[PDB]
Order: C-alpha cells, then sequence, then structure tokens
C-alpha cells in the first residue's frame, strides 16, 4: 500500500520537462579571470 | 363442599400452562453508500 501511494504520487508529479544543453567554452570563463587557458596552461611547467 | 374427612368433593382448578414463546431477534440488511470517483487529470504516459 505504501509503495502504491508513492507510485501514484510519482504518477501525478511526473510530466514532460524542458531540457536544455549549455555549451560552456571554458576559455570564456577563464577570460573572466584574464588568465585564459591558452596561456594559463602552457606556462604551468613545474613538478610542484 | 368437602367430605367427612375434609377432602374436596370438587375437581381441582386445572390451568393449561403457557406454551414457551418462540425467540425472535432483529435481522437487518447492511446499508452503505458507494464512493465517488476522484478528480481526473491527464497523466504523463500515453493511454496504452
Amino acid at each position: 500500500l505504501n509503495l502504491a501511494e508513492m507510485e501514484q504520487a510519482w504518477l501525478k508529479r511526473d510530466s514532460r520537462s524542458l531540457e536544455v544543453t549549455r555549451t560552456v567554452s571554458l576559455a570564456a570563463v577563464y577570460r573572466t579571470d584574464n588568465v585564459t587557458l591558452a596561456e594559463g596552461i602552457a606556462d604551468l611547467l613545474k613538478g610542484n | 363442599n368437602l367430605s367427612i374427612d375434609g377432602q374436596p368433593l370438587s375437581l381441582p382448578v386445572f390451568a393449561a400452562p403457557a406454551d414457551p414463546a418462540a425467540l425472535l431477534s432483529a435481522a437487518a440488511a447492511a446499508s452503505g453508500g458507494s464512493k465517488p470517483l476522484p478528480s481526473a487529470d491527464i497523466p504523463a504516459m500515453r493511454f496504452p
């Protein structure tokens, strides 16, 4: 009975849903840091 | 109306006893209304 209560709650709360992709070019959010990946990756050369 | 010995010369008062009553108890049909259907909603899944 509890499982059926939960299943029917699910069947009422279930529906379609909007779904989106977001392409996050991390070079941009690195440009927000002005330390962008292109030169933030090559300079990293150490066995630290 | 007795005899010389005081014994009654008449026939005694007989009394037909009562027939034991037939027991009778209450018997009633169970009564109850139906239940109304719940509110409807279009689910997430198709009909099949």
